[PDB]
């Protein structure tokens, strides 16, 4: 009983019914934070940590971060997984690539949506 | 002190004798045999290679080799050699493959030969155990250890998961048989089959079948293979063999021996004796002219074999001398 | 299921035994080659491929090795994870890290047994 | 203390035990070799240097008889070395009495556990040295790890004070004929010193172990 | 399940206040030679705190348990 | 039959008005570490209501029995 | 397709081009000798019966490749 968020449509809720492919790729929620849905991260934005084109990554629905803690932050229309780095009133979407500079987003004009915590990655 | 130790040891030995029998310490002088009693294997190549001039008696023996290598013919030659000595021999086969006409052609007195063809593996082992306990049969040959199908496997259907079932049967059967053989002074010979294993990834991939519980008890394990073939211009009448003593417990191992097998006529001992004598020196050849005692025995191996066959005593003298020089 | 039956060394080979540590709860055929057991990793040899330290690795029981595919080699009583590469009487166990120098194994002199091929990582 | 040494076929187990027996006899001790599979060439033992006439040989028929004989000799406080030729050959009485291919699973293991439980207490008091020689049987379903598994149940590996693992690696040749085989002994367990001290040496046929080359 | 089973009957496992389970998983080597072993103790029964709190520690021959490694 | 038997003679299974048989089948593990056990209680005998009404519930270390779980 | 027994004339063009998957990831020039032949043998052994149960007609198309060595 674990939802596989594989297809991430643009402008769709993190847990939309169309976003779940299922296909019997279902395993129990034994992760410590108790992730409620599996998100497949695409892009080399976290190669240093172990993120790849596949690497089905489990995310636990919760809104909280502290210091250098990776989270699933929503920018409204784009879903991405990057490390979190508070700056008081601006949040930085830290990544791990010489080419991917730490993305600076701030909060006064835009508030990042913390979809869920990134715990566990399943390369499959 | 030392006297006290000796007294205690004597008391313990006496009690062991009284409870179990005369089986705590073998009699010293009694058990002194000049050589281990051996059954000649029909060829000087193996008699010299083994060191004791034949397969040791009272011990499991194991001969394996590729298809059509010469296992069954070698076992039949051993049986004929034992029968000429005057001991009853029993041939138990599992592949139900045996041409008694050909066996009699080799030399085995088929009229007196207890041939059993069990329908199941467990039955063959039971028959061998009974014969061994009978202390009557002196040579036992169990053919195709790979063909002893366990009763469970036969009862089941083709494709069932019966992994390792036969190795258990083989190990258990040996665990029971090994003890009786030494008491009965028998000689059990197993005929395995080479079945290449998987994932070797380099080196010799050949692997004997029938589990690996047989290679610990086997007193002497051979490895018989066919190298070439003897052709009289167009037809083939025999095949050269190469027996390698891969394991041994009565003489140093790896004493490879070679000889020809002639169809119907059996082993070609007459040529082997000539070959040994020529290199030893008792037979002289000036390159390509066979000679003996300064006499041109003739021209050719077949010619030399005929010259020796016309005079059997001449052959026996060379065979006795070569054994006395190499075997002992 | 896929009970964990020991730990593999990413780097210098270490002793490996069959004792079951724990039992996971992911379906057997979650992986394409039908991984049979998860082998706990230990080291940083495959960090360049996304296999860091302490990340349960799924293994498929295969006795045949193909060049360029990561396998679980087993030298003597030691088991290690490396890329397989054989060109004759010698076998090279390449490592995805400059720190770990490739391992040369000569089949003629020392027996090499392959435990299987890796099919994924759990990183729980 | 119990000492158990195992290894594949023709690895040198019997030869190593005979060398130990020779050393014990030379020191002036009484040794007893309780063969199991009725496999022993007294001529070869005499060649190795062990005084056969001083050596006590047994040919137990069943496993219980062999174990009882070993216990009696140990209790005698006479024999200082006892060698049991094989542990896979100690057929339990019930198994030999019964028919072939029966489901007599565990009988040998229970027999071995009982024998060890009874013998370990007497050995220390009697200052003997019982050496069990074991064989190698591939464990099915192991997959990961070493399939090799010694036979005769797993109660011997708890009492065994020091367990060796002797394998035959090479073969010494005079150009064409083999006269001795390289051997590698690995101390896989030990209670009296650090384990895993693998040591290599040569076994020349007839002449025993090649101590002289080892010293060089 | 687990075929492994302690010995000496099953009357001791009731009275046993806390039952450990020591297993020697790895081996620690100084270059080539082994100087210690890697244990893994699992509290499989406990009447003084929740069970199954397995702890790992390295044991060095002669020097005893390697506490200084655990402390770091 | 079933080899498992109680101790203390069999004069207690006659007077005992109701006899339970509590076994611990599963273990509820939160994430990686276990925090509770899946017990099952079967009323093997009873003299006030029908027997063999086996019931299951969760037991949480420290807090006790997880009443809300089976209530829901 | 053959399993469904719907399509009954299947044409497989250029048997030569069925590059094995395990070799597509392999580097150029690797001496993967016989892999394609093994693939073809397995495929034929796997689908030589399903054709009979249906009326399909699997038509392969191979190519000429002069061999070296003996030229009788
Ligand atoms: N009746 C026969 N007539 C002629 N040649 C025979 C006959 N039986 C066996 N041979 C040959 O004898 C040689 C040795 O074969 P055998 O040892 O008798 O049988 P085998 O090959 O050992 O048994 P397998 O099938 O290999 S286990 C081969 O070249 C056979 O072709
Ligand atoms: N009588 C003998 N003459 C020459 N070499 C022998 C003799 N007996 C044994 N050997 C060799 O001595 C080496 C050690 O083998 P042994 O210890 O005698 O038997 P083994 O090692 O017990 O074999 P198993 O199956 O383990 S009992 C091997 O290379 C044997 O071939
Ligand atoms: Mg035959
Ligand atoms: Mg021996």
């Amino acid at each position: 009983g674990l939802p596989v968020i594989g297809r991430v449509a643009a402008g769709a809720p993190i847990l939309a019914e169309q976003n779940i492919e299922e296909s019997c790729r279902i395993n129990p929620a034994f992760f410590n934070p108790r992730a409620d849905y599996l998100l497949r991260v695409r892009g080399m934005a976290m190669k240093d940590i172990g993120i790849l084109d596949g690497d089905l990554l489990a995310v636990h629905v919760t809104r909280e971060a502290r210091n250098g803690q990776v989270v699933v932050a929503r920018i409204g229309e784009e879903v991405t997984v990057k490390r979190f780095k508070r700056e008081g009133s601006k949040v930085w979407l830290l990544a791990e690539n010489p080419e991917f500079a730490p993305i600076e987003v701030d909060l006064k004009e835009q508030e990042l949506i913390i979809e869920g915590l990134s715990v566990g990655v399943i390369r499959r | 002190g030392d006297e006290n130790k000796k007294r205690a040891l004597a008391a313990a030995l006496g009690q062991i004798e009284r409870q179990f029998g005369k089986g705590a310490v073998m009699r010293m002088g009694d058990h002194e045999r000049q050589a281990i009693p051996a059954i000649s294997t029909g060829s000087l190549g193996l008699d010299i290679a083994l060191g004791i001039g034949g397969l040791p008696k009272g011990r499991i023996v194991e001969i394996y080799g590729p298809e059509s290598s010469g296992k069954t013919t070698l076992t039949l030659s051993v049986i004929a050699e034992a029968q000429k000595q005057g001991a009853t021999c029993a041939f138990v086969d599992a592949e139900h493959a045996l041409d008694p006409d050909y066996a009699g052609k080799l030399g085995v007195n088929v009229d007196d030969l207890l041939v059993s063809q069990p329908d199941t593996g467990e039955q063959a082992l039971e028959i061998t155990d009974m014969l061994v306990r009978s202390n009557a049969v002196d040579v036992i040959i169990v053919d195709s250890v790979a063909a002893l199908v366990p009763k469970a496997e036969i009862e089941g259907e083709m494709g069932d998961a019966h992994v390792g079932l036969q190795a258990r049967l083989m190990s258990q059967a040996l665990r029971k048989i090994t003890g009786n053989i030494k008491n009965a002074n028998c000689l059990v010979i197993f005929i395995n089959q080479i079945r290449m294993k998987i994932g070797v990834m380099f080196g010799n991939p050949e692997t004997t079948t029938g589990g690996n519980a047989l290679k610990f008890y086997a007193s002497v394990r051979l490895d018989i293979r066919r190298t070439g073939a003897v052709k009289e211009g167009d037809e083939v009448v025999g095949s050269e063999t190469r027996v390698k003593v891969v394991k041994n417990k009565v003489s140093p191992p790896f004493r490879q021996a070679e000889f020809q097998i002639l169809y119907g006529k059996g082993i070609y001992r007459t040529g082997e004796i000539i070959d040994l004598g020529v290199q030893l020196g008792l037979v002289e050849k000036s390159g390509a002219w066979y000679s003996y005692q300064g006499s041109k025995i003739g021209q050719g191996k077949a010619n030399a074999a005929k010259y020796l066959e016309d005079n059997p005593e001449i052959g026996s003298v060379l065979e006795k001398t070569i054994r006395d020089q190499l075997l002992a």
